[PDB]
RNA sequence: CGCAAGACGGACCAGAGCGAAAGCAUUUGCCAAGAAUGUUUUCAUUAAUCAAGAACGAAAGUCGGAGGUUCGAAGACGAUCAGAUACCGUCGUAGUUCCGACCAUAAACGAUGCCGACCGGCGAUGCGGCGGCGUUAUUCCCAUGACCCGCCGGGCAGCUUCCGGGAAACCAAAGUCUUUGGGUUCCGGGGGGAGUAUGGUUGCAAAGCUGAAACUUAAAGGAAUUGACGGAAGGGCACCACC
């Protein structure tokens, strides 16, 4: 709880991880390796209703929290890293990437470069499901 | 109930003097209560780190891995560990209508620091080219693959762990791909796309001290 | 068309054709004088060669054949035989 | 925050559920260049100032 | 009847195209079969992106997009409505409009 | 009926009918 | 952050190719073919289709060995439900994987045997070979790629048409068929009964090939048209709708 730099021009850096899956949201800042973390807030920990956990508003609610807990220590920036639900299952990113990613540049806590992190099977393995799949 | 937090040290992270920018950025470290060691707790870091935060001013698709290998005291100095590229840029690359071609050489430096680099190059539809296909055939592809080996062979071998980070922040190894592969077919987007760490060496405090001042 | 002449067309329809399908089963070959700068004395090469040609007393080496038509060195010049 | 008063100069369709919402070109009172599109309630016609509360908000073109 | 002159597919000269799965369902649909859809799409679409040019540090950072190449099975490509029944001469249009 | 489990329910029933002829051997 | 495991070979990847069909997509190598093409080289009818007879033949299944990370028949449980030994979820057995044998069946479909001839057009493309300005490529000029205009050969499909056909949908093949004969193999004879019974035969078994009859019945069906209908898609109208 004790950041070194000035107040007047210094930017110290930070990297997130934005894990939109389509049934939960989490919000995980860390150092800049990511060996060590800071703080972690879910759809879950804020919100206790199970089908609205992954939803645009108990997203919003995780990177707030994070951005209040944070600002405690005083990294300045943050590094963003998109997951989706990756592996064999579906690369899009759920419906809380563009709230999370927008409920903490209504912070200002700072952007550095963007990449996705989508764990993609380079050539993947067989999907869980069937033959026919999930039907209805 | 109590605070994990009271035990943090922000080491500041030195980038080698080989490159002009030298922030990256400061990583806690758990205290050493105990019997684990701040040099303990720091020598497990792998730090993705960009170009435009290392080299001077140049584009803005590049990344780079450095790792700790050195812990001094308040300055990590970092050793080249890997170098992959931004997924924006690799997606967006390999587009329908041209021939994608890999070529992976596992081989080995002057210093016991054996990498792994990933060659990769797209076919060009020309200037007056009204063909929509823009296909090769495979006695060209192999014939491209096999010189496009044949130059990170080239500089891999000639010269040290060094010389060439000065090759993989500009086109110093892709270029020549690029040049050399004109005459099979015209490929344009031609990169090395990542390299990866195998066998590190036994450490020389000797060695880093230079890279590092 | 309905009238076209099979029995007289012109040259430049005949031999716009396959060597097969003309008004006559004639080839898309022929023979040259390949002369080098070995020797001065001349071999009448066949066109479509697939095979290699030698000059006298290991002077030079004239042809190094491709999949129709051959090659020729940088100074083997060929001079057409008509008959 | 500034509370903004940006003047209607263009009504561009009907929106909504039941079709209440208009879609409409405000021009700001203070900058006669900048301009963005926003949603109306109520009978809006074409030379009136809404109240806007904040102009973070943009509606969405169709 | 024979309702497509094509069998619902683009394979004419081979048997056999390895399958790769749905996104929606993960039905077995083949390859040339499957109604494919690539994505080439911003991380931030309208709204965000507002704001976040303000939090970036960098000057003028253009964004990264995000790339996902869809594969469709025939029951949800037209459940999604990503496809649609066309009338009999309109079926034959292979021209994706913009 | 579906004419792939009509032709499963005579299969089942052909290993019967092989069950009563085998018993009298 | 690394370690182990064995699966799989994305995007590139196409109405692209190859293979007898099945099938075949990670780079480096090796063994043995193969078409297409080019050929003023040879052989000189050696051929086309073929009962008996054979090789290969997705998957599942069987048997013995090794490996079982992902997956998932059976089984278990949670819901949903009147009930779901169902759809949905969580585990999970054989299976999925490899080697050695068996098995010989698929909507194995292009639901279209194979060799040959003939009869419209055009844009494409794939491979080979030719001919034809220039552009860039190793410049150190040429050989030559990468483009480029066309041509030809064969293949993969396309597009259009009163060639013609056809019950039509459609098809340069399903055309050249009452104006009926180019050759050759298999095969159909109203619907069911039934690929059932039986014998024969192969298989370790599952089952495969061959395969009836009694009795039964006025239809079963193909294609297309109009309506009705849809828990299909899209466009409207209304304060007996909504706002």
């Amino acid at each position: 709880s004790l950041g070194p730099q000035v107040a007047e021009g210094e930017n110290v850096f930070g990297v997130c991880h934005i894990f939109a899956s389509f049934n939960d949201t989490f919000v995980h800042v860390t150092d800049l390796s990511g060996k060590e973390t800071i703080c972690r807030v879910t759809g879950g920990m804020k919100v206790k209703a199970d089908r609205d956990e992954s939803s645009p508003y108990a997203a919003m609610l995780a990177a707030q929290d994070v951005a209040q807990r944070c600002k405690e220590l005083g990294i300045t920036a943050l590094h963003i890293k998109l997951r989706a639900t990756g592996g064999n299952r579906t690369k899009t990113p759920g419906p809380g990437a563009q709230s999370a990613l927008r409920a903490l540049a209504r912070s200002g806590m700072k952007i550095g470069r963007i990449e996705d992190v989508t764990p993609i099977p380079s050539d993947s393995t067989r999907r869980k499901g069937g033959r026919r799949g999930r039907r209805l | 109930v109590v605070d994990p937090f009271s035990k943090k040290d922000w080491y500041d992270v030195k980038a080698p003097a080989m490159f002009n920018i030298r922030n990256i950025g400061k990583t806690l470290v758990t205290r050493t209560q105990g019997t684990k060691i701040a040099s303990d707790g720091l020598k497990g870091r792998v730090f993705e780190v960009s170009l435009a935060d290392l080299q001077n001013d140049e584009v803005a698709f590049r990344k780079f891995k450095l790792i700790t290998e050195d812990v001094q005291g308040k300055n990590c100095l970092t050793n080249f560990h890997g170098m992959d590229l931004t997924r924006d840029k690799m997606c967006s690359m390999v587009k329908k209508w041209q021939t994608m071609i890999e070529a992976h050489v596992d081989v080995k430096t002057t210093d016991g620091y054996l990498l792994r680099l990933f060659c990769v190059g797209f076919t060009k539809k020309r200037n007056n080219q009204i063909r929509k296909t823009s296909y090769a055939q495979h006695q060209q592809v192999r014939q491209i693959r096999k010189k496009m080996m044949e130059i990170m062979t080239r500089e891999v071998q000639t010269n040290d762990l060094k010389e060439v980070v000065n090759k993989l922040i500009p086109d110093s190894i892709g270029k020549d791909i690029e040049k050399a592969c004109q005459s099979i077919y015209p490929l344009h987007d031609v990169f090395v796309r990542k390299v990866k760490m195998l066998k590190k060496p036994k450490f020389e405090l000797g060695k880093l001290m230079e890279l590092h001042g | 068309p309905l009238a076209k002449d099979l029995l007289h067309p012109s040259p430049e329809e005949e031999k716009r054709k396959h060597k097969k399908k003309r008004l006559v089963q004639s080839p898309n070959s022929y023979f040259m004088d390949v002369k080098c700068p070995g020797c001065y004395k001349i071999t009448t090469v066949f066109s479509h060669a697939q095979t290699v040609v030698l000059c006298v007393g290991c002077s030079t080496v004239l042809c190094q054949p491709t999949g129709g038509k051959a090659r020729l060195t940088e100074g083997c010049s060929f001079r057409r035989k008509q008959h | 925050q500034p509370i903004k008063l940006a003047r209607v100069t263009k009504v561009l369709g009907r929106t909504g559920s039941q079709g209440q919402c208009t879609q409409v070109r405000v021009e700001f009172m203070d900058d006669t260049s900048r301009s963005i599109i926003r949603n109306v309630k109520g009978p809006v016609r074409e030379g009136d100032v809404l109240t806007l509360l904040e102009s973070e908000r943009e509606a969405r073109r169709l | 009847t024979k309702k497509r002159r094509n069998n619902g597919r683009a394979k004419k000269g081979r048997g056999h195209v390895q399958p790769i799965r749905c996104t929606n369902c993960a039905c077995c649909v083949p390859k040339d079969k499957a109604i494919k859809k690539f994505v080439i799409r911003n991380i931030v679409e309208a709204a965000a992106v507002r704001d976040i040019s303000e939090v970036s540090v960098f000057d003028a950072y253009v964004l990264p997009k995000l790339y996902v190449k869809l594969h469709y099975c025939v029951s949800c490509a037209i459940h999604s409505k990503v496809v649609r029944n066309r009338s009999r001469e309109a079926r034959k249009d292979r021209t994706p409009p913009p | 009926m579906r004419a792939k489990w009509r032709k499963k329910r005579m299969r089942r029933l052909k290993r019967k009918r092989r069950k009563m002829r085998q018993r009298s051997k």
